[PDB]
């Protein structure tokens, strides 16, 4: 008897009917507070174990950043790879960020994962256009391509790298695009020249010039100061009045 | 349905004129009821047969030989 | 959240598709899974160890085929994966056959999740009800003054994000996909780096494909599941 | 050589009746002697392609 | 109950995480002759052949395109159009929100005071070869002026035909108003 | 509120098939081997019987 | 591991100008030795002497630099370009960026004084 | 003397490249005792690094000495299978031998400049 | 059965056979369970998306405490402007937490004495290594290391304890080299 011809038309089954939808008002940051305290304690331990290297630490919403100098990259990474309580074995990303107001303009960021403990950590160093950073390819082979990309985009030289060359950009590209002084459209363009029978690189001319529209940025301060979510164990003590 | 009885039955429904027109235009033999006509002269049809699959139930018969 | 709510009659059709997708999976498996030639082209090709899988930065099926039970949907759930039941496939031997089996198990678990979501879809809004972050509805933008102001600003200047930075990731079907954003308090990002899962895998190609013949390199590129927009960004 | 073997079997299949039970034994001895060389070929693994970049199978031992 | 040194209750292995052991040729629940028959007679391969052949007798999925179209929705994002009111007046008021939200900078607008004192455009251009067909302009418009039709059949021989201007877009709206009205009557409550 | 939203039914949906459905099919392999051996044995009975008749026809010729 | 390519050089920043001197001279030697390969690989319409003249020009461009770290960066990028040219990674289109002089004369009016540039709105 | 840290052939455990360790507990005890020797010899008593790894190694060594079964050790030491605990011990030993030559207990080698570590929070710069 | 299959054909919304041809198909099929994936045209994507009745009754959805018109000030639900600050700790600020205490465990004098005790750390008076050497057992074992003296592990926001599914409820049978983890 039963077949696809005598099949239940589910389009006419009664649907769930809800009068009022109830959703409580909750702050998404309140979910993180205990973990934040835990990361604070953890970072305190790392700072106390490596006071020669760790300049600082910072903590925001399940993200711990460790603040070190270039000389301190290889030691701290060895610690973060081989120590039993800090088994960050997977390299996730290596990046650079241009802060041209700083004397050391580039901030080289490292992201690490521990599948053992299911935790992530971040490590930040600094660099310039001419001062290099130590390569962590000796520890993480996955860092090769990432460090290459950081060089190609920003110009950060990683000393110790086996083959540091451009990875993203054209084979004779002159410049490092993600620098803030590099323009969006770059300096050159390409066409086919029928005379030379060749693809020729020429200066830039746009039929429609780029329109930024960042002049419409808000003149009023959008978001105030945040909310202090340090635990009381990591706020300095106010002395009793008397 | 990709069977011969389909094309034979439809070509019995739509006469041989429509069969040769459809063979020269669509490549397939379809029988449906006329739904309407547009301002350009294209006729639009709809089928009710179980043989025709999802998204093959509505079709067009253009007026121009250089259809588009 | 989401741009527009679901149109009417979509869950029924998704269920109609789900009632039959399993047989499609089964028909693909009949050709591929127990086949001699498939196993020859896949068994003990592209082998990567768990330790080297971690050192190279691999994730997803590439890391789960080597034996490590890691999935961000279970270890750090983000949207609703903490409210739906699914299993994670993990394989030994680190080969391409194990990755293929992992991906077919992931097909079936995605179907499971789709069933549960079609059964347990709640009511309410699909985007945040804060019109300083999301556009209001049109019938309020065309009757309420605050709604129109907020529409205007969100579509001209944009919403201003607090200053800071975040690396967050998902278990993309390719692996661990991540975005390192920096906010300067402005409406535009200061820095956005995409951690594409294919970048690391194609970087590991040199380690994985050494000692292999050229027909096996094709299988390795195929099991890395390399789309090049993400590799090159 | 194997092609010449299989082509030298053509006289037998065109003479099979006339050489009744004598040439049969002779061609069987022929095939056995030529199967010995095939056995040699298989046991030497002469048509196998060898791989240089072996995977390392040696243990990790730490001098204390 | 337990104190952990460099570890966790979650990082401890599951109960059966150690795989059992490989199986040798002994400890085999399958005779040698049976698996040799499966070896010489290509069992799974004939099964795959049959699963392919079963599809030979199933309905092809192919739709004959110039004569049968595929599925389109009210939300579909295709060729652009400038709409009017039933008055005949044009809806656009040169607010320049579509120009502002457009990620590809495909829209170019210029406006001034019309002779009858109205805020209306003198220039409205879309470079389709810049556009990404995202719909942000159709979402941004407060008067339902710029819209995207369900049309995709407007390919050209020259790229100078894809630099749409105000007259092209208004004619396209005058052409596609009925389809746009179907789509709006279906879609507007959801946006 | 929630008026015209796309929502599921009250008893949900009937469950879908997401587990493997590759059923074992076919006779046990030795049945196929026995059929092969019988087919080829009968073919040999039929062919060798024809060779002998051809030999006798050759005698006649 | 991920092994380096054919003519790769590990990035090692000299702490001395006298060592970087030898490194730069070796790189110059390598470019000069490879110029015939650059003419054969890229279908070049001009002399090998012209290629060596161009190499010498680009090495003279940075001759009177004295900051050591800038010289280190320049050496590293020069070795990058050598690896890109000797290994056939570039195409003719990118290799001939260095050689705009060899392409035919770009028109008649190339200003070199004020009134020319003024009439052409380049002053 | 030499210790066996990792077997790269034989009976496979669920992880690829790691195989069954014969007699793991002696290797663990050897590596832990060597780690303790290196710390007690070449690290200061008051350093937090030494105290950390001493208490860690002693906890794990008591777990390894008192219990005989590998599963019980794997449950009491909350870090993978015992074949992974051996590798963890080996890496900790090598890290201690490396941190002997380095001097993490020392004061900060390179102090940051004041400009470094300023990110868009100071109320008057944007 | 299990909760996840198999399921008959007549419960699958696909166009099949009828009559003698179904009796043949279930005879010649590797799995008669299996379907021909042509959607049932009367039921699939009908009524069309541009002809749904639910559009005329659709209204914008909401939730109660945010749609309320009386006791709902925005500043009580402005979570963007209640964002958590990024805490930064240089070495000076942590030796203060070490030499002195915290607001949870103060170890600082009272009045101006503690004020300039803090000021001696705000400037380079006492160093971080000095404060670690000067730190008692009960400070380290409890505010740097754990009470048991052990170092703290890399924390996990949501710990996930794995379970292996074996046998009949697994995805693949015993022979195959992929397992199932819940
Ligand atoms: C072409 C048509 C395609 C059909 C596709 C369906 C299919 O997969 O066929 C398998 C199908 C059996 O699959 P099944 O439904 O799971 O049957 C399970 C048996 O009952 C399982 O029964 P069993 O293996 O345990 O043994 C029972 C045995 C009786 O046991 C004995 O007495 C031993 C017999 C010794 C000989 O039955 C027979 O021997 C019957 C005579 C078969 C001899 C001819 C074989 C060819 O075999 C057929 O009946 C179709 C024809 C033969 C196979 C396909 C065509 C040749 C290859
Ligand atoms: C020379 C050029 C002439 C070409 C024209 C040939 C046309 C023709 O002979 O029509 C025969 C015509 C074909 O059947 P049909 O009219 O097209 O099927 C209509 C039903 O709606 C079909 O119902 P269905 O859609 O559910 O299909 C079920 C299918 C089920 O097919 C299977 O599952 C069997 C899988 C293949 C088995 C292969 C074993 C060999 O069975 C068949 O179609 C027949 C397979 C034989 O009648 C015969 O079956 C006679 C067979 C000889
Ligand atoms: C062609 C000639 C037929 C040869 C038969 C054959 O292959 O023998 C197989 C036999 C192994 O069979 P076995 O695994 O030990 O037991 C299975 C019981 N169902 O092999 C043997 O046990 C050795 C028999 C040598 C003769
Ligand atoms: C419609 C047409 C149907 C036929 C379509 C077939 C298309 C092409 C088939 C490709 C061959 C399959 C294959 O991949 O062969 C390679 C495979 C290698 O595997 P192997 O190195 O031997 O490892 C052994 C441990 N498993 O080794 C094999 O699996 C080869 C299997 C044997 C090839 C078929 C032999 C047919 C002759 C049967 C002889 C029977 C007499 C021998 C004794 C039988 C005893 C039961
Ligand atoms: C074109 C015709 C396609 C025929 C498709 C049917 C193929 C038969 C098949 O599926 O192989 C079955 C195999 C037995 O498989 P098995 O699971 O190991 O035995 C226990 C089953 N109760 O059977 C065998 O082991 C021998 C393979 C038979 C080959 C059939 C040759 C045609
Ligand atoms: C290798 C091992 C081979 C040994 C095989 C032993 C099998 C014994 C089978 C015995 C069957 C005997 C039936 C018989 O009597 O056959 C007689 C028939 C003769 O044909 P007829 O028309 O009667 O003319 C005769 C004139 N005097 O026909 C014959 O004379 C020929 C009978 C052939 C029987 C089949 C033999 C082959 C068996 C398969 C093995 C080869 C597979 C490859
Ligand atoms: S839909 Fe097209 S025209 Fe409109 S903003 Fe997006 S890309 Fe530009
Ligand atoms: S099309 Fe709409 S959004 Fe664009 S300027 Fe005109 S009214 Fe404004």
């Amino acid at each position: 008897a039963p077949s696809w011809e005598n099949i239940k038309d589910i389009r006419l089954d009664p649907k769930v009917h809800v009068d009022e939808v109830y959703e409580p008002i909750v702050n998404p940051a309140d979910r993180y507070l205990q973990h934040v305290s835990d990361l604070h304690q953890y970072a305190k331990y790392i700072m106390a174990a490596l006071p020669k290297y760790i300049q600082g630490f910072s903590v925001w919403k399940d993200e711990l950043t460790l603040h070190v100098a270039p000389s301190a990259v290889i030691p701290v990474t060895t610690f973060l790879r081989d120590n039993t309580s800090t088994q960050y074995k997977s390299i996730i990303d290596i990046t650079a960020v241009d802060y041209p107001s700083r004397e050391n303009r580039f901030e080289v960021v490292y992201n690490f994962l521990s599948v053992r403990h299911n935790s992530r950590i971040r490590l930040k160093t600094y660099a310039t256009e001419v001062t290099p950073v130590p390569s962590i390819t000796c520890l993480y082979e996955g860092a090769n391509w990432f460090e290459r990309e950081a060089y190609d985009m920003y110009g950060v030289f990683f000393e110790g790298h086996p083959d540091l060359r451009r990875i993203m950009t054209d084979y004779g590209f002159e410049g490092h695009p993600l620098r803030k002084d590099f323009p969006l459209t770059g300096y050159t363009e390409v066409r086919w020249d029928e005379e030379k029978r060749r693809v020729v690189y020429e200066p830039l001319e746009l039929t429609q010039a780029f329109r930024n529209f960042s002049a419409g940025s808000t003149a009023w301060e959008p978001v105030g100061p945040g909310r202090d979510d340090r635990p009381d164990s990591f706020k300095l003590p106010t002395p009793k009045p008397e | 349905s990709s069977s011969l009885y389909r094309v034979l039955r439809n070509a019995w429904e739509v006469g041989p004129r429509s069969y040769w027109k459809q063979l020269n235009s669509i490549g397939d033999t379809k029988s449906g009821r006329l739904v309407g006509t547009d301002i350009y002269g294209n006729k639009f049809y709809e089928t009710d047969h179980q043989d025709e699959i999802h998204l093959r139930t509505r079709y067009v018969e253009y007026k121009e030989k250089d259809y588009d | 959240g989401v741009s527009q709510d679901l149109p009417a009659g979509l869950l029924d059709d998704i269920y109609m598709w789900a009632t039959q997708f399993g047989d499609r999976l089964d028909e693909i498996e009949e050709l591929l899974t127990d086949n001699r030639i498939w196993k020859l082209r896949t068994v003990n090709i592209g082998t990567v160890t768990a330790q080297d899988a971690l050192n190279l930065g691999l994730s997803g099926p590439m890391l789960r085929g080597s034996g490590i039970p890691f999935d961000i949907r279970k270890n750090a759930p983000y949207d609703a994966y903490d409210k739906v039941d699914f299993d994670v496939p993990v394989g030994m031997n680190g080969d391409c056959y194990d990755r293929y089996l992992i991906r077919m198990a992931e097909f079936r678990q995605s179907l499971r999740i789709i069933e549960q979501c079609c059964n347990d879809m709640p009511a309410g809004a699909v985007k945040v009800e804060d019109f300083k972050i999301n556009s209001p509805p049109r019938n309020l933008m065309k009757e309420d003054m605050e709604a129109l102001i907020h529409h205007f600003l969100l579509y001209t200047k944009g919403y201003s994000v607090p200053p800071g930075e975040t690396y967050t990731a998902i278990e993309a079907p390719k692996g661990e996909m991540g975005v390192y954003v920096v906010s300067d308090g402005s409406e535009r990002p200061y820095k956005c780096k995409i951690r594409a899962p294919g970048f690391a895998h194609l970087g590991a190609f040199d380690h994985i494909a050494r000692g292999h013949f050229l027909p096996d390199a094709v299988a390795i590129i195929g099991t890395m599941d390399l789309v090049f927009g993400e590799v090159d960004r | 050589p194997f092609d010449l073997e299989i082509s030298t079997l053509l006289p037998y299949v065109m003479s099979i009746y006339l050489v009744s039970n004598y040439g049969f034994t002779i061609v069987l001895l022929f095939l056995l002697i030529l199967i010995i060389g095939f056995v040699y070929e298989i046991n030497t693994n002469a048509l196998k392609i060898n791989k240089h970049n072996k995977p390392n199978t040696d243990s990790l031992i730490y001098k204390l | 109950i337990n104190i952990y040194a460099g570890g966790s209750a979650a990082a401890a292995p599951p109960a059966g995480f150690r795989i059992h052991r490989p199986a040798t040729w002994e400890e085999s629940e399958e005779g040698a002759l049976s698996k040799a028959t499966k070896y010489f007679l290509l069992a799974e391969m004939f099964r795959g052949l049959y699963v392919v052949l079963e599809q030979f007798f199933r309905a092809p999925y192919t739709i004959y395109y110039p004569f049968e179209k595929g599925p389109v929705s009210p939300r579909f994002r295709g060729e652009h159009a400038l709409r009017r009111y039933p008055s005949g007046e044009e809806r656009c008021i040169a607010c320049k929100l579509c120009e502002a939200i457009c990620p590809a900078l495909a829209i170019t607008i210029d406006a001034e005071e019309r002779i009858d004192g109205s805020r209306r455009t003198t220039k409205y251009d879309i470079d389709m070869t810049k556009c990404i067909y995202c719909g942000y302009c159709q979402e941004s418009c407060p008067v339902d002026a710029i819209v995207e039709t369900p049309n995709v059949e407007y390919a050209t021989e020259t790229r100078e035909e894809l630099l749409y201007n105000k007259e092209k877009l208004l004619a396209n709206g005058d052409k596609w108003e009925l389809e746009l009205q179907y789509a709006l009557d279906a879609d507007a409550p959801y946006r | 509120p929630s008026v015209g939203q796309d929502l599921p039914p009250v008893g949900g949906y009937e469950p879908v098939q997401w587990r493997r459905n590759l059923p074992a099919r076919g006779f046990r392999p030795l049945v196929y081997l026995a059929a092969l051996c019988g087919i080829c044995g009968y073919g040999f009975y039929r062919a060798l019987g024809g060779i002998q008749e051809r030999r006798e026809l050759k005698r006649e010729k | 591991a991920i092994i380096a390519t054919a003519f790769a050089e590990t990035v090692k920043f000299s702490g001395s100008k006298q060592e970087l001197q030898k490194r730069t001279l070796a790189l110059y030697r390598q470019f000069l030795r490879g110029a015939p390969t650059f003419a054969d690989l890229y279908e070049v319409q001009f002399s090998i002497p012209t290629i060596r003249t161009k190499i010498r020009q680009e090495f003279e461009r940075h001759r009177f630099v004295d900051d050591l770290s800038i010289q280190n960066v320049l050496y590293a990028k020069g070795h990058m370009e050598y690896q890109e040219c000797i290994n056939f990674w570039k195409q003719q289109a990118q290799f001939l960026k260095y050689f705009p002089e060899e392409d035919d004369i770009q028109g008649r009016h190339q200003p070199s004084n004020f009134v020319d540039k003024f009439l052409k709105n380049r002053a | 003397q030499s210790v066996l840290v990792q077997m790269r052939e034989g009976t496979p455990i669920g992880l690829t490249g790691i195989y069954q360790h014969p007699n793991p507990r002696p290797a663990l005890i050897a590596l832990y005792e060597a780690t303790l020797k290196e710390l007690q010899d070449k690290h200061p008593k008051d350093s937090v690094y030494r105290q950390s790894i001493e208490n860690l190694t002693a906890h794990r060594k008591q777990i390894v000495e008192d219990n005989e079964v590998s599963e019980v050790i794997e449950n009491k030491i909350g870090a993978g299978l015992i074949e992974e605990v051996v590798i963890q011990a080996h890496e900790e030993l090598e890290l201690a031998k490396k941190m002997s030559e380095w001097k993490p207990w020392e004061e900060l080698e390179e102090k940051p400049l004041e400009d470094q570590w300023v990110y868009f929070n100071k109320k008057g710069v944007e | 059965m299990l909760p996840g299959g198999p399921v008959p054909v007549f419960k699958k919304y696909t166009v099949g056979s009828k009559g003698i041809w179904e009796k043949l198909r279930v005879l010649l099929a590797i799995a008669p369970n299996r379907s021909t994936g042509n959607p049932i045209v009367p039921l699939y994507r009908v009524p069309t998306p541009g002809s749904r009745p639910e559009a005329n009754v659709y209204q914008d959805p909401s939730s109660y405490p945010t749609n309320d018109i009386a006791e709902n000030p925005y500043w009580k639900r402005d979570h963007r402007r209640a964002y958590p600050q990024t805490a930064f700790f240089d070495q000076k600020t942590v030796t203060g937490l070490l030499e002195l205490g915290s607001e949870a465990t103060p170890r600082i004098a009272d009045g101006e004495a503690g004020t300039k005790a803090l000021a001696n750390i705000a400037n380079g008076g006492v160093s971080f290594t000095q404060a670690l050497g000067k730190s008692s057992k009960d400070v380290i074992y409890g505010e740097v290391l754990t009470v048991n003296g052990l170092p703290p592990v890399a924390p996990t926001l949501a710990p996930k304890q794995w379970k292996i599914i074996e046998g009949e409820a697994a995805i693949y049978p015993k022979g195959y080299p992929c397992r199932t983890f819940h």
